[PDB]
RNA sequence: GGUGCAUUAGCUAGUUGGUAGGGUAAUGGCCUACCAAGGCAACGAUGCAUAGCCGACCUGAGAGGGUGAUCGGCCACACUGGGACUGAGACACGGCCCAGACUCCUACGGGAGGCAGCAGUAGGGAAUCUUCCGCAAUGGACGAAAGUCUGACGGAGCAACGCCGCGUGUAUGAAGAAGGUUUUCGGAUCGUAAAGUACUGUUGUUAGAGAAGAACAAGGAUAAGAGUAACUGCUUGUCCCUUGACGGUAUCUAACCAGAAAGCCACGGCUAACUACGUGCCAGCAGCCGCGGUAAUACGUAGGUGGCAAGCGUUGUCCGGAUUUAUUGGGCGUAAAGCGCGCGCAGGCGGUCUUUUAAGUCUGAUGUGAAAGCCCCCGGCUUAACCGGGGAGGGUCAUUGGAAACUGGAAGACUGGAGUGCAGAAGAGGAGAGUGGAAUUCCACGUGUAGCGGUGAAAUGCGUAGAUAUGUGGAGGAACACCAGUGGCGAAGGCGACUCUCUGGUCUGUAACUGACGCUGAGGCGCGAAAGCGUGGGGAGCAAACAGGAUUAGAUACCCUGGUAGUCCACGCCGUAAACGAUGAGUGCUAAGUGUUAGGGGGUUUCCGCCCCUUAGUGCUGCAGCUAACGCAUUAAGCACUCCGCCUGGGGA
RNA sequence: UCCCGGGCCUUGUACACACCGCCCGUCACACCACGAGAGUUUGUAACACCCGAAGUCGGUAGGGUAACCGGAGCCAGCCGCCGAAGGUGGGACAGAUAAUUGGGGUGAAGUCGUAACAAGGUAGCCGUAUCGGAAGGUGCGGCUGGAUCACCUCCU
RNA sequence: GGAGGAAAAAUUCU
RNA sequence: UAAGGAACUCGGCAAAAUGACCCCGUAACUUCGGGAGAAGGGGUGCUCUAUUAGGGUGCAAGCCCGAGAGAGCCGCAGUGAAUAGGCCCAGGCGACUGUUUAGCAAAAACACAGGUCUCUGCAAAACCGUAAGGUGACGUAUAGGGGCUGACGCCUGCCCGGU
């Protein structure tokens, strides 16, 4: 546009939304309100566990979980690794990262930071899955 | 209409692209100054001032090198009615890394980049030509 | 000078100004009485939401974008709200009074408290430290001084949290120890890597020497000054004596030791680095392309290799890449993107020349832009991190002196732009009234008899109560055959029979007249196909809805027979379209060839006619140039400038 | 000229698995987000009245009182203005929740049709009115972003 | 080749 | 009439409560007129400034009208007696004003402005009367009679075999 059109109204950017909203806020019990504080990991309480099916063309079953966070958010997380020691009413630590296979899952579970256990018989990539040196 | 200097530059640009040899247009003081400058740096070959009882006209002969090479390869307008540009003595630019020239109107008249930087004076830049 | 929203348009009344007065250190509706109705706001008032501000930090080629951790400067607060006293200075963190919530004591009358000070506890969190030493140094408060106080400060402890530095050995050691991994089972690989061999102690262990940070203050002598009648004392200068939490700390000296010291991620492409086994769309991997169904360099493991290193990976936030808001640095024919069009307020921009002004513009000098930080040059720590000195950078900053090309202001001058005048031309431009012929339908009457109409085939339907057909007459409504032509007019929608009345615009010819009077134009006002709405008429054809007959497996359709609203008129709404050239308006420049509409000039020619030149429209083919291409190309989608509108992945919408 | 099968050229295409293609909408099932909803509930900033502590200021002061010359002056006490908190009232704004309801979106083989892409078998699309289980049909006006185009007329 | 006007034919399905 | 305040009852029936003048302030909805006296609040006595500030009247004399402010004074209480709206939220019916069973029912019933159908060309149709004579009408289809519906807003679908 012309310079006069630019001085009359200036340019504007585009507001880009985040990918992991549940990590971007906390809860105040005194005010019973929600505040904008960004955190790398959070902790929550499990409600149910199960295994759902992916979209085409994949068909293998995947381990997921449903969690109430510190702010009472219904969050569907993914369980990595082989085997797990998770069940209802368990304390879990949720971490960023979404998987394309499941249309709703957007978060991962850290293995070895809370009630969650590590992975047995792991030699490679041992820093993740929370297995100590054998 | 609005800008006569831009019309000047566009006239030379069109005639240069067409490989025309002669160009004529109505005259003024600043037009004569620009033509005289271009003749001094040899971009054009010759310029004449023909007297007609409306305003007078200026006629410039475009200069081409051996084997039909264009001496003038581009003209760009810097200062515009919608956005004026003023340059300080230490902010005057070098056109085409010293290969071209710029025209600047300072308090001592119209000069080129070399003259403006030699006297440490500034003005408003009119155009680049290379 | 530094933020988001107009899906936040009015706000305000001690408010706005004045006349007197009170009050304060001081001016001031700061407060009072009187008088007038003012004041702010599309240059965003008022309101809602978020937020301490800056030097600065991260990123970036830069312009810019994000943030306000540590340190320095300013501001606000001290459990919540209000108030005053003392004082030079407070409406006062560890001062006072009142009310409020909470904690505690009570003999039930009543009292005490405020860690957002240094440590420390509980709770919230994914997440953050000792209930340590000393006034030795620097600085504070008190005092004449010694001296007291100082959780300021100087130090020690914890946490790989970050930057910098060093080590886990060094040389030699072979067709190649032994053993893993594979093998085309001859071999290759780990690999000079080992053992052996010769050497060192940076670290480490043992035993010892061991700084700077310290200047002092005060006390005793002195020497010289001012003051004095004389001293005492005072100011300066020179000596004597004394002072360490850190701390036996840094550092240094000797003896022993290869011994006590390496892990993480990755290896299909992006991207550096492959083999075997196991599994078989399962287990699973994953930032994307996507891998897994029996020969997996992508899943798990083993061997090997690559990167980094006391660190390595994962996640969260910011900048870059992203020209993906494009001033630097993008666009709108067909991919998202030109309002349906016009009249025009504010605003933006503006033909030529002269004189004058210095508002913009350019430049010199003065003051200032604290320290720390980036940068340059020097140094100090064994180097580095770190620390010190000097310098440089950074402003549309205030005072002031200069120049007058350009933009702006004033006074003049001129026609190219613009408009008027004078002479011609063309046209379905608009509104009102009247009239004309062809044809369809209906009605009446003569002639005449058995079918007519319709379809791919039929049937519904009309007809012996006499159709269809033909001839004569009458009634009424709507549309205007030939002319008719990528012809004409209008801003767009749009405008075709004829005559009259009232009116708008355009083109050419002249150079008479005025002398920049111009372009664009947010918000406003108006016009705007068809369908639709309200009131009153009119209704011949056609025809949404509707009914019947057909087709079809079904046929809420296409086809046939009828048919209401509507199509028409007047007044008033509505305000939309593939309202399209899918192309905003204004101006100028840039090869040609050939039709046509309305004019003008010249030459041939007695005229006619033919030829050439030119203005304004309307078609086609094509050069340079532009485009992703199709294509556009003097009626640009080419080359330039002014102004407006609009675009930023698809769906949801 | 016609019937049938081929071959070449040309044209339209939303097909490339290449028309045994592609592709639209309703209905039934599950899940998700959002709007409406008689109501309920939580909070924010104001406003208008009532009452109004501490405190400054102003007025009296019969009671008390050493400095000044019984008097002055001063204080206790009482009264008045302003005044935090509290109470009452009608509005404004913001969030949560609620029987039920409306369209929307996703979901390896559900049911019903075939609306669009070739002239898609009635050309398609846009505005509007009406009708229908659904895609959609029909009327009026406009466009070519339309295949074929016997015959007739202009342009290159 | 481009533009304008304009006749006659027509069953359903794959 | 102590304390309570609809617990009475078919039902707040009856009673109680508000009530005047001046000032502030006022919602959803709407046919833009309303709702509205919405709701909710504040002030009223006497004395002195004071034969007021100012007005009407008149030549003047004089006579009437009387708001704001200040200072005070007195009671439990100042429109000190009588007279003088209670208000709000939501739904059904009827648009509204009006009419009705003298003597049991006042309404959701009738009427109403508006809509539609149908008859009537003037000695009109319709109605009273045996007729004459009249109303309609001293009117003339924008007029007159009859049936149904009942402001206003959006609409009013299918069936003509039977009567
Ligand atoms: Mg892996
Ligand atoms: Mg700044
Ligand atoms: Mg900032
Ligand atoms: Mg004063
Ligand atoms: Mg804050
Ligand atoms: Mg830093
Ligand atoms: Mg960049
Ligand atoms: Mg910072
Ligand atoms: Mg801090
Ligand atoms: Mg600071
Ligand atoms: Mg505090
Ligand atoms: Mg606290
Ligand atoms: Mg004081
Ligand atoms: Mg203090
Ligand atoms: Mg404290
Ligand atoms: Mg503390
Ligand atoms: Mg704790
Ligand atoms: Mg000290
Ligand atoms: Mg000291
Ligand atoms: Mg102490
Ligand atoms: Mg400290
Ligand atoms: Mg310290
Ligand atoms: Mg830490
Ligand atoms: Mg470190
Ligand atoms: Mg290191
Ligand atoms: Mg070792
Ligand atoms: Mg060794
Ligand atoms: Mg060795
Ligand atoms: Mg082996
Ligand atoms: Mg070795
Ligand atoms: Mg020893
Ligand atoms: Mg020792
Ligand atoms: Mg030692
Ligand atoms: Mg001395
Ligand atoms: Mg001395
Ligand atoms: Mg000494
Ligand atoms: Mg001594
Ligand atoms: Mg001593
Ligand atoms: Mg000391
Ligand atoms: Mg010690
Ligand atoms: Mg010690
Ligand atoms: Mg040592
Ligand atoms: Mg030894
Ligand atoms: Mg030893
Ligand atoms: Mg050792
Ligand atoms: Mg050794
Ligand atoms: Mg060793
Ligand atoms: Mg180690
Ligand atoms: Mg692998
Ligand atoms: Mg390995
Ligand atoms: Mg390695
Ligand atoms: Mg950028
Ligand atoms: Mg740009
Ligand atoms: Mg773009
Ligand atoms: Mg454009
Ligand atoms: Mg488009
Ligand atoms: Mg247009
Ligand atoms: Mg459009
Ligand atoms: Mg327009
Ligand atoms: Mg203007
Ligand atoms: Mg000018
Ligand atoms: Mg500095
Ligand atoms: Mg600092
Ligand atoms: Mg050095
Ligand atoms: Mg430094
Ligand atoms: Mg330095
Ligand atoms: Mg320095
Ligand atoms: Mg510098
Ligand atoms: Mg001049
Ligand atoms: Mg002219
Ligand atoms: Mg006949
Ligand atoms: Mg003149
Ligand atoms: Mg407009
Ligand atoms: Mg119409
Ligand atoms: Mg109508
Ligand atoms: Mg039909
Ligand atoms: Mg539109
Ligand atoms: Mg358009
Ligand atoms: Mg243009
Ligand atoms: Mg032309
Ligand atoms: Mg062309
Ligand atoms: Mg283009
Ligand atoms: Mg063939
Ligand atoms: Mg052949
Ligand atoms: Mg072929
Ligand atoms: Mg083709
Ligand atoms: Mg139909
Ligand atoms: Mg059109
Ligand atoms: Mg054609
Ligand atoms: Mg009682
Ligand atoms: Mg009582
Ligand atoms: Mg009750
Ligand atoms: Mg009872
Ligand atoms: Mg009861
Ligand atoms: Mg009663
Ligand atoms: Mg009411
Ligand atoms: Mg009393
Ligand atoms: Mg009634
Ligand atoms: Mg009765
Ligand atoms: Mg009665
Ligand atoms: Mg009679
Ligand atoms: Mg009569
Ligand atoms: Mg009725
Ligand atoms: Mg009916
Ligand atoms: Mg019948
Ligand atoms: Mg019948």
């Amino acid at each position: 546009p012309t310079i006069n059109q630019l001085v009359r109204k200036p340019r504007q950017s585009k507001i880009k939304k985040s990918t992991s909203p549940a990590l971007n806020k906390g809860l105040n019990s005194f005010k019973r309100e929600l505040t904008d504080v960004n955190s790398p990991q959070k902790r929550g309480v499990c409600t149910r566990v199960g295994t759902m099916t992916p979209k085409k063309p994949n068909s293998a079953l995947r381990k997921y979980a449903r969690v109430r966070l510190s702010n009472g958010i219904e969050v569907t997380a993914y369980i990595p690794g082989i085997g797990h020691n998770l069940q209802e009413h368990s304390v879990v630590l949720i971490r960023g990262g979404r998987v394309k296979d499941l249309p709703g899952v957007r978060y991962h579970i850290v293995r070895g930071a809370l009630d969650t256990a590590g992975v047995e018989n792991r030699g490679q990539s041992r820093s993740k899955y929370g297995t100590k040196k054998p | 209409m609005t800008d006569p200097i831009a019309d000047f530059l566009t006239r030379i640009r069109n005639a240069n692209m067409v490989k025309h040899d002669k160009l004529e247009l109505p005259a003024s003081k600043i037009k004569k100054e620009i033509a005289e400058i271009l003749k001094r740096e040899g971009f054009i070959r010759d310029v004449e001032y023909i007297e007609d009882d409306n305003a007078g006209t200026i006629r410039v002969f475009l200069k081409y090198g051996a084997t039909g090479e264009r001496v003038i390869t581009g003209l760009k307008r810097i200062s515009k009615p919608g956005l004026r540009v003023y340059a300080k003595s230490t902010e005057v630019p070098k056109v085409l890394n010293g290969l071209g020239i710029a025209i600047v109107s300072t308090s001592q008249g119209v000069l080129t980049d070399k003259e403006a930087r030699a006297k440490q004076v500034g003005g408003e830049v009119l155009a680049y030509v290379w």
